């Protein structure tokens, strides 16, 4: 990088030497398409081997709440599905953690959905800790509880839509 | 015999290039069936249940075939005016290679820009091939894959535009002789144009000489309100056509509107089947809107094939190669030779006999009136004897390749027209790659080397149209150079020597003894003061050798023409 | 049509005679005119020559009493069910039985005397099935009965709008 | 004369659109409530308008 | 029509002497020197907007071969 104009360099910009190349290319002509088509190559292998997680959304607190079946179904008992309070914001009073347990064979109510099986979760009484000091919790309340319960590769995500479609 | 039939080897020719372009319109037709089928499928089955993810992948699937259908249909068309502008290349080169080797008695018929229009509206075909035209034909041809399509989804409304399109061709064949007959009319008119521009504006130096611009400005304007009157009976007869095409397409339509309404309310149909059954239709119609608007362009080019062929017919000078006579040492010999000009005019040459021979200066000395101003013309093929044979060498004339025998003759009229080109480029027209040694030379024989040194550039100067920047005599030894430097073996001076003073009759004269080296020279000219050191001396009367012989036995009988001649020029 | 370019054609295109006429007009100097009126003449006559109109199911709903009226008993007015749409499932039919006195409910307005209709019992084929109506629905039984000029479309607007004062 | 001309262009452009909103008419109208002798009138007022 | 069998006819005999009237082939340099017109009535058409049709008619029928199995 540091050698001065060598004889080739300018041997290479003659006027003599590029009238006389009719059409030309560049120095290195297949360096761009390889670069192009390494990132393809790398975003295709990223997409499929890349995992993206799926995630569902008073001293006895129950989160019970509509959501699909399927997605009851492949959570387990004592899953971990946090709880988050509304009395105040979802950072200053903290993700608080709700043991989800096992869903009622009946649903709660059918006003929202047929799939309102009421997914009641408990908290673990070790996660509201003296920062929220929420004990008034006002059990006549729906703190959102988010459950999250599987994993989904980034290309299936994409490629969903065309799968759903029968 | 120059039709369509010469357009069908050139097909067959790249076939294979054609087949790949049928098989893309194939494809192209399928893209754009496939388009409205998605428009179908959205309003039957998205709106009536629900859709999101139906939509997502049918919105990202139609994408992907707008691109891929607007990318073919280029390749398409560039692949198909790449393969008609070859055809189109081949045809003008032909066309020219035929148009050089017409007679003069072609073009002396004729008015330049009568000959000159033809290959000019040979563009009318080169810009036809390379076009829309034929694309849209092909797609109209390729349309029985919605015919396919709409037959499943209605066996009605499918009838309807079937019995739709004889009424297109019922007015298409109505409507194409008069509009052909009209382009006839406007294609005369625009000869008749053509011509007189041409001719007015070579001819420019008379017109401003004289008085006369009120009267080419009359001419001019009349001309020019036929001629748009013309168009405009043209352009009213296409656009009453078009207007056909439209009511014929839009009451279909109406027709098709009512049977689907009843069709949907009744039941054996859908919305979405309609709307797509609409679409198909409009893609069917649309080749049909589009060839309706270039329906000008269609007429006019069996307009174009038709006088194309007009020039093409023509018989040309038959070239007899065979056996590939050798170069000719000069022996001239007229037999029986019997000339008129027009069969409807009194004879020229009644019995010329007449024989020349290596190495002889003839001089031909006559009154105008005689014969003498055709044999410059009947050594080289340009007159025809009616009655006779001359023969060079022992070989008629009437068997022997043109450009073979005026390759070898050098003639120097009184007129000697130009080309638009430098001196040294005009002197050495006949052969342009030619070393300026030779251009000195033949300059120095013929005495034009002087006055072309004193100009400011020399051997380069442009002479302008027709050689107008050079004097009569300037042009004179220009032309007698231009005839001198490829060597003739036969020079023929035909009255060449009276458009100029006497200090260049004088050097010319002094000069020919270097010209005549080796060379069958005949000289023709009314004086007598320029044949009178020629070997032989001919006297022509009303077309008829009356006497011949050398100077001194010319003068010798008091009795005889040449002495009456010698003795009123003196 | 099939005429050669004639003479009094070549004079109208003449520059000797376009540079003396200033202010010039058209060929046909008032046929778009007539057009435009002829037009508008036949819309016109078009416009006021144009007219325009679970098992024991009943369509009783709100309607102007006026509209009634105008129908009698067994008019056809079908009857369109909300389990499908209307092209799948069909638009079947419901003969109207006459409408009670009494209204169904003021709740809606005053003309809501219940335009009772029951279905004919022929109209929904095996294609519909739904013979679980579920009675407690208001399938929309569109009731048809009248037409009006399409220039009444022009008579309602403006001249109930100049009525109030 | 181009006056004229641009009297008959805005003609034409209002033309062109009465046919989009007779369709849109037939679709809502004459297919949900069976509605013949509406449909006939459609028919000849686009017959006339184009 | 009777033009029509004309045509016909005149196509069948010039179709029965093919192969006998295609220009021989030649390679891309040797096309580029050549007169001027018959440089382009013997250059025939590049193979890149061949190849690029060729894979948009190729990917449509792959695409209708896999969506209706
Ligand atoms: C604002 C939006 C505008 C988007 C632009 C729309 C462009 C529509 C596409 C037009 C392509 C059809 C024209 C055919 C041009 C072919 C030129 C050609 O063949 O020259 C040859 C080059 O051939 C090619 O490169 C193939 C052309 C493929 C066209 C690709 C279209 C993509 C354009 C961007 C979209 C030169 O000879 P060669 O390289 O030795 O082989
Ligand atoms: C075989 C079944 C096909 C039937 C298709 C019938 C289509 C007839 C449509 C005619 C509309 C043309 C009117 C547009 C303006 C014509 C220009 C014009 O006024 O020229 C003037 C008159 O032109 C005409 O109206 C000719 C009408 C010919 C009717 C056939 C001057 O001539
Ligand atoms: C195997 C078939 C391969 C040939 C494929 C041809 C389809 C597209 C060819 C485009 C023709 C372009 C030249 C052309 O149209 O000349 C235009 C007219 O050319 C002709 O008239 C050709 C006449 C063909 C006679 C065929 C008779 C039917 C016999 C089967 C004039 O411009």
């Amino acid at each position: 990088l540091d050698t001065p104009v060598r004889e080739k360099d300018e041997n290479e910009f003659l006027p003599a030497h590029l009238e006389l190349i009719e059409t030309p290319v560049s120095r290195r002509p297949r360096l761009v398409a390889y670069f192009i088509m390494g990132f393809l190559v790398i975003a295709v292998i990223l997409s499929v081997l890349g995992q993206v997680e799926i995630v569902a959304t008073d001293d006895t607190l129950e989160v019970t709440a509509l959501v699909q079946n399927k997605d009851i179904g492949f959570i387990n008992v004592g899953q971990n599905a946090i709880i988050k309070v509304e009395a105040f914001p979802y950072t200053r009073y903290g993700y608080l953690v709700g043991k989800v347990k096992n869903i009622n064979l009946d649903a709660i109510e059918d006003q929202k959905l047929g799939l309102v099986f009421n997914v009641i979760v408990s908290v673990e009484e070790n996660d509201l800790s003296t920062g929220n000091k929420h004990i008034p919790l006002s059990s006549g309340m729906a703190v959102t509880a988010e459950i999250k319960t599987g994993m989904r590769s980034v290309i299936s995500y994409l490629l969903s839509p065309l799968e759903e479609s029968v | 015999k120059f039709d369509f039939t010469w357009f069908i080897p050139a097909i067959i020719k790249y076939r294979k290039i054609f087949i790949e372009t049928l098989v893309v319109s194939v494809f192209l037709q399928l893209f754009a069936l496939i388009t409205p089928l998605f428009f179908q499928v959205v309003m039957d089955k998205v709106l009536v249940h629900r859709g999101f993810s139906t939509l997502n992948v049918i919105t990202v699937a139609l994408s992907v075939v707008v691109v891929f259908e607007i990318i073919l249909s280029g390749l398409r068309t560039y692949i198909f005016a790449h393969s008609t502008s070859r055809i189109d290349v081949e045809l003008g080169a032909k066309l020219f290679r035929h148009l050089l080797a017409l007679p003069i008695s072609y073009f002396e018929s004729r008015r330049v820009g009568d000959t000159v229009a033809r290959v000019r509206e040979l563009d009318q075909i080169r810009n036809f091939l390379t076009g829309q035209a034929l694309t849209s034909v092909l797609d109209l041809l390729f349309s029985f894959i919605f015919f396919a399509v709409m037959w499943y989804y209605s066996p009605k409304l499918t009838l309807v535009i079937l019995f739709s399109l004889p009424c297109y061709a019922a007015w298409s064949v109505f409507i194409s002789p008069i509009l052909r007959r009209r382009l006839d009319d406007k294609f005369s008119r625009n000869a008749d144009n053509q011509s007189f521009l041409v001719e007015s504006v070579t001819a420019i130096n008379t017109i401003k000489a004289m008085a006369v611009s009120p009267q080419m400005t009359n001419i001019w304007d009349k001309q020019l309100a036929g001629y748009v009157a013309a168009g405009f009976k043209v352009t009213v007869l296409a656009t009453i056509g078009q207007q056909g095409i439209q009511l014929i397409q839009k009451t279909v339509m109406i027709i098709n509107l009512w049977l689907g309404a009843h069709l949907v309310i009744s039941g054996d149909l859908s919305i979405g089947q309609l709307i797509a059954f609409n679409m198909l239709a409009g893609q069917i119609v649309a080749p049909v809107i589009r060839l309706a608007q270039i329906w000008q362009d269609f007429q006019q080019v069996g307009i174009s094939v038709t006088r194309l062929g007009d020039v093409l017919n023509s018989p040309t000078e038959s070239y007899h190669g065979k056996l590939a006579l050798p170069e000719i040492n000069g022996n001239i010999t007229f037999r029986n030779i019997r000339f008129r000009y027009k069969p409807d005019s009194p004879v020229i040459l009644d019995n010329i006999n007449l024989s020349i021979k290596q190495g002889e200066v003839i001089g031909i000395v006559g009154r105008s009136g005689s014969g003498k101003s055709t044999l410059t013309k009947l050594i080289q093929r340009f007159y025809i004897p009616e009655n006779g044979q001359v023969l060079i060498d022992g070989h008629d004339l009437a068997l022997a390749d043109p450009n073979w025998l005026r390759r070898q003759v050098g003639v120097v009229l009184q007129d000697n027209v130009l080309l638009n080109r430098s001196i040294i480029d005009n002197i050495s027209l006949a052969n342009p790659g030619m070393s300026v040694e030779k251009v000195i030379y033949a300059a120095k024989l013929a005495g034009a080397h002087d006055f072309i040194s004193e100009l400011r550039e020399g051997y380069n100067t442009i002479v302008g149209e027709q050689g107008a920047g050079l004097s009569g005599g300037q042009r004179q030894r220009i032309a007698i150079a231009r005839a001198l430097v490829n060597n003739p073996k036969i020079l023929i001076f035909d009255e060449a020597t009276s458009a100029l003073d006497y200090e260049s009759e004088h050097i010319i004269m002094r000069n020919m003894h270097k010209i005549c080296k080796g060379r069958t020279v005949i000289i023709i000219a009314h004086r007598l003061s320029t044949v009178k050191n020629a070997d032989r001396i001919i006297v022509m009367e009303k077309g008829k050798i009356v006497e011949q012989g050398k100077h001194k036995e010319l003068l010798s009988e008091p009795e005889s023409l040449y002495s009456y001649l010698y003795q009123l020029q003196s």
